[PDB]
């Protein structure tokens, strides 16, 4: 099973290959046996799937016999285990999808608190680590809150989501107001 | 009730990307072919090429596959491209009544290596003065300016008569136009004559020619 | 020593599986610039008068139209056929294949991506006095067993710009008008080979077949191409057929031949017509061009209400009876995908017409009240239209790409066609309940084809065997 | 592709002449021509549409005719507000335009007046230095001005450029610009000579202009 881990509002990719086969007839499917995307000869089909409308491929490469799944505007619900089924070959991948959150919105005064939301699927549970510009550390499971900001949290917080052994980056640029006596 | 209005005029680099679009009004844009003309200055009309509903268009030789014309049918908008050596002005056509009819108001597409640059301006004073003869050209050089319009007149425009000439494009990219008007000799003495330059560059010149 | 019994070996036909090319056979007249004329006259046997069959008795064989190697050939056929017949003004191509140059023939500096950025970054320049020979640039989607990115030179007439390379490859050549009207083409098996026919009224087109006839030539076929909807195809027999591999996967297509032909009339593009007209008496303004009406690029497909509707009820009963009787059928519009996938897309006179069926694809026959409904409709209106229409430029149905091809001169004629099939492909799912959602589908041509061949099996003829009395 | 040509290219004529223009398809177009007049300044205007149909607001003179690779479009009696530019279109599916012809007030000579404007102070300072002999209210619109410098003529260091057709008195001004270097215009002496509507050659010079 080929694990991939997707940013909320990102494109995904979903890597399918057939065996040492050219341009073949192609489905992915996904869990519950919704045809997600296909094709029948030169032509695209697309199921009933919610990722109707974001879901896509690359006929260009088909001929090579690479038949991705590509998912633009991935949002948490489209999480699920995608398998692209080919010539009695069954290509397994679970995707996951993520969206670190800044709740206190970015402008914050000193001495304001600074909470990071995770929007996870439902089953998952990622350790989530985050860093200040100034090297603070706040590490949590889903809400990361810091109580009180200093100036020099003003900046990028870098962000990192680890689930399944993969790891995935946010950048949330969060500003402190400086203020004069 | 029916008009065609183009993008203002785009002022771009050799090279650099122009896109200028044309929106439709007064009749039903998805319903109607579009067409696209250029004209070269001091040339006649050369018809880009056309599109359909279905987005299938068609190209003259010169153009055909170089450039491609997209219409956005939610907003009832077209689009064209091309290039310094045909910078020129653009005209959207559109055809509600299918008599091949209707323009649009034109696009001046100016594709130079120099920015827009404010002109400088050098007057053009007579030779041998009130004595010479009965009449003396008065004149005010504009020179090194891009792009245009460029408005010189005499002042304030109460002068008009026989005033400007056509812009010469120089090498550099750069326009260039003599501003000159036959005045009686005998009123050189008396009356003063301004020269008033502006526009794009909002760069107000104001000469006075003095034959001292 | 013998015995007065005498035995006679008798020769029985011994029959063995091969495949080989099938000789088209049709009547087309040489002298006709038409394309299957024209096609006939560069390639294709006579068609033999009254060949008639041979019947095979006590001779159970077993076929399965989805391994008939025969559709295979013959879809190429109709490859070549279409390829040959049709030349497009432009043809777009994808030449190159995730290829993105990093780097240009003859740079010294050592140009890098850099993902964080999402920009190109100068690595470093080189010292040593060394030009890049080619076009340097990554694989996008190739990972190496070191999990890094596959990069291929390449090497071109002209040189491709860093962030540039794979090209639609434009061709553009003549687009002339030529005429398209489809020819029934037999196909025949080669000298010492035979095709065998299921002569069976009703056959899935798998499994035994127990009356089984020996044919040296199949039955003419047209070689529509179409979507959603079978045309001008074999009428079954009997009863309305259904047929797929796995009626319980969603992903496989069903594949429904009808008893009776649907009539589909859509009307567009035919040969030139001249008119003059004076106007102004002539002086002040004189022949012209006046009368300029709407867009030929629309078009109406007309589809007798009763007769679809009759059809459809008797598909829906069909396909209950199959997936057995407790879910509901319903027959739906396509939920999306290229205009062909998304309407009946089918050639006219070499070109494509793209009808909407959503029209025919919209019915429930589950209940009484729906079968009411219907009925009313029916009673109140007599055909119904489907908007059609020609886009110049179509997706090509053998490889991935666009062919651009000429507008319609005049019409003034009936592009009519008999839908005797339908192609439907079922949603199903975890979650789709008391319900079975029909919608149309196409795209793998083969499979019209496959309908046509799933009778007829192409078999080796060796020296006859000897059977002794037993 | 189709050529499409019309002639004369530019056509002289008085008001009240008839003129008659002549538009020619390379190819057969049948009956898919359309005619436009344009006006400087002015998009181009449809005076026919489908070389026969009149649209509504142009004057009964103009005479369309012609069909096939042929038309021609005949003004019968030409009016100021006429005079202009004209093209013919191709509509059968590709809309190609015509050369375009151009019809023109015909008047008599007239000669030009010539004046010679040396560089100002300013343009001295700039260091660049252009030369701009002047022409004006001449016809016909040919003329050849020569730059003779110290006795030398010159070419490919001067650009020259001419006004339209002046409504009043139908005549053209012409601007010639010959430009060099400040240690060029040092060397001395700068004429530019006109020739044609004076018998004698006219050569404007200016020297030390005290």
């Amino acid at each position: 099973k080929k694990v991939v881990l997707g940013k909320k509002g990102d494109t995904v990719e979903l890597t399918c290959t057939a065996s040492q086969k050219k341009s073949i007839q192609f489905h992915w499917k996904n869990s519950n046996q919704i045809k997600i995307l296909g094709n029948q000869g030169s032509f695209l089909t697309k199921g009933p799937s919610k990722l109707n409308d974001r879901a896509d491929s690359r006929r260009s490469l088909w001929d090579q016999g690479n038949f991705p799944l590509i998912i633009k505007n991935l949002k948490i619900e489209d999480s699920d285990t995608y398998i692209c089924e080919v010539e009695d070959q069954k290509e397994e991948v679970q995707l996951l999808v993520f969206g670190l959150t800044a709740n206190s919105d970015t402008h914050l005064l000193q001495g304001q608190s600074l909470t990071l939301t995770l929007e996870s699927p439902p089953g998952s549970s990622p350790s989530v680590q985050c860093r200040s510009p100034r090297g603070k550390n706040i590490q949590g499971g889903k809400t990361l809150s810091v109580s009180q900001l200093e100036l020099q949290d003003s900046g990028t917080w870098t962000c990192t989501v680890l689930q399944n052994q993969k790891k995935v980056e946010f950048k949330i640029d969060i500003v402190v107001l400086a203020f004069q006596k | 009730e029916v008009q065609l209005v183009q993008s203002g005029a785009e002022v771009k680099k050799p090279g650099a990307t122009v896109k200028i679009s044309c929106k439709a009004s007064g009749y039903t844009f998805s319903d109607f072919y579009m067409y696209w003309v250029r004209q070269a200055p001091g040339k006649g009309l050369e018809w880009m090429g056309l599109i359909d509903e279905d987005a299938d268009t068609m190209y003259a030789e010169k153009f055909r596959g170089r450039v491609t014309i997209t219409a956005d049918t939610s907003t009832d908008t077209g689009y064209l491209e091309l290039r310094s050596e045909d910078t020129a002005v653009y005209y959207c056509a559109a055809d509600p009544w299918e008599l091949n009819n209707v323009w649009g108001q034109g696009t001046l597409v100016s594709v130079s290596s120099a920015s827009t640059k404010g002109p400088s301006v050098f007057p053009l004073a007579p030779s041998s003065k009130s004595t010479s003869g009965g009449t003396a050209a008065l004149g005010c050089l504009v020179k090194d300016y891009f792009p245009e319009p460029v408005t010189v007149s005499w002042n304030s425009g109460a002068l008009t008569s026989g005033v400007t000439f056509p812009a010469v494009l120089q090498s550099s990219g750069l326009y260039s136009l003599s501003s000159v008007v036959t005045v009686p000799s005998s009123s050189l003495g008396t009356q003063t004559y301004i020269c008033n330059v502006n526009k794009p560059s909002n760069t107000k010149v104001d000469k006075k020619v003095e034959p001292k | 020593t013998e015995k007065l019994w005498v035995t006679v070996y008798y020769g029985v036909p011994v029959w063995k599986e091969a495949t080989t090319t099938l000789f088209c056979a049709s009547d087309a007249k040489a002298y006709d610039t038409e394309v299957h004329n024209v096609w006939a006259t560069h390639a294709c046997v006579p068609t033999d008068p009254n060949p008639q069959e041979v019947v095979l008795v006590n001779v159970t064989e077993n076929f399965n139209m989805w391994k008939n190697d025969m559709v295979e050939q013959m879809h190429e056929d109709i490859i070549s056929l279409w390829d040959q017949s049709l030349k497009p003004c432009v043809k777009l191509t994808p030449l190159c294949v995730s290829l993105k140059c990093t780097d240009l023939k003859n740079d010294t500096n050592t140009n890098s991506s850099s993902g964080r950025m999402i920009m190109e970054k100068g690595e470093i320049k080189n010292c040593s006095f060394n030009i890049s020979t080619s076009i340097r640039g990554k694989v996008q989607k190739e990972y190496a067993f070191f999990y890094k990115l596959d990069i291929i030179p390449i090497d071109n007439d002209t040189t491709s710009y860093k962030l540039t390379s794979c090209n639609t490859s434009v061709i553009t050549q003549a687009c002339p008008k030529v005429s398209f009207e489809p020819i029934p083409i037999h196909y025949c098996a080669p000298a010492g080979f035979a095709i065998l026919k299921c002569n069976n009224k009703t056959f899935n087109g798998t499994g035994p077949c127990t009356n089984v006839s020996t044919v040296q030539c199949t039955h003419g076929i047209r070689p529509v191409v179409s979507t959603q909807l079978l045309l001008n195809g074999s009428l079954a027999e009997e009863e309305v057929v259904i047929r797929s591999v796995n009626f319980t996967d969603n992903a496989k297509t069903i594949i429904v031949q009808l008893n009776t032909s649907v009539e589909i009339n859509c009307t567009r593009p035919n040969n030139n017509t001249r008119k003059r007209i004076r106007i102004q008496r002539g002086p002040g303004r004189a022949f012209v061009t006046i009368g300029k009406i709407g867009n030929m690029r629309q078009a109406h497909c007309n589809i007798s209400r009763a007769k679809w509707n009759n059809t459809l009820k008797q598909i829906a009963s069909k396909l209950r009876e199959q997936f057995g009787n407790n879910k509901t059928i319903i027959f739906k519009q396509s939920s999306g995908g290229d205009p062909e996938i998304v309407t009946h897309s089918f050639n006219c006179g070499g070109e494509f017409f793209y009808c909407n069926s959503t029209q025919l694809f919209n019915s429930t026959w589950f209940n009484s009240t729906w079968s009411t409904e219907g009925s009313n409709n029916t009673e109140g209106s007599d055909t119904i239209t489907l908007p059609c229409r020609i886009k110049q430029i179509i997706n090509m149905w053998q490889k991935v790409g666009k062919a651009m091809y000429a507008p319609p001169i005049s019409g003034q004629i009936r592009c009519s066609s008999n839908i005797t099939g339908l192609l439907l492909t079922r949603d199903g799912g975890n979650s789709n309940n008391e319900s079975e959602i029909f919608r149309p589908g196409g795209g793998d041509m083969r499979d019209n084809w496959r309908s046509e061949l799933y009778k007829y099996k192409v078999v080796k003829i060796e020296p006859l065997g000897v059977a002794p009395t037993k | 592709d189709i050529q499409m040509t019309q002639s004369p290219s530019s056509v002289s004529a008085s008001v009240g002449d008839r003129v008659t223009i002549t538009c020619r398809a390379s190819q057969d177009i049948s009956t898919w021509l359309a005619w436009y007049q344009q006006k400087p300044g002015k998009a181009p205007k449809l005076l026919i549409y489908a070389a026969s149909t009149l649209q509504s607001g142009v004057p009964s003179r103009f005479s369309g005719s012609g069909s096939g690779t042929d038309f021609s479009l005949t003004i019968n009696s030409l009016q100021p507000e006429d005079f202009a530019t004209y093209y013919c279109q191709q509509a059968n599916s590709f809309f190609t335009f015509g050369g375009g012809t151009k019809v023109e007030i015909k008047r008599t000579v007239a000669a030009p007046s010539v004046f010679i404007f040396p560089p100002s102070d300013e343009q001295l300072k700039s260091g660049t230095a252009s030369v701009v002999c002047l022409l004006n209210n001449f016809y016909p619109r040919e003329a050849k001005v020569q730059w003779k410098v110290d006795n030398a003529l010159q070419s490919g260091n001067s650009q020259e450029s001419v006004t339209e057709q002046d409504s009043k008195d139908s005549t053209y001004s012409l601007s010639s610009t010959l430009t060099l270097s400040k240690a060029d215009y040092e060397k001395k002496l700068y004429a530019c000579e006109v020739t044609q509507g004076l018998s004698s050659p006219v050569t404007k010079s200016f020297n030390r202009g005290e």
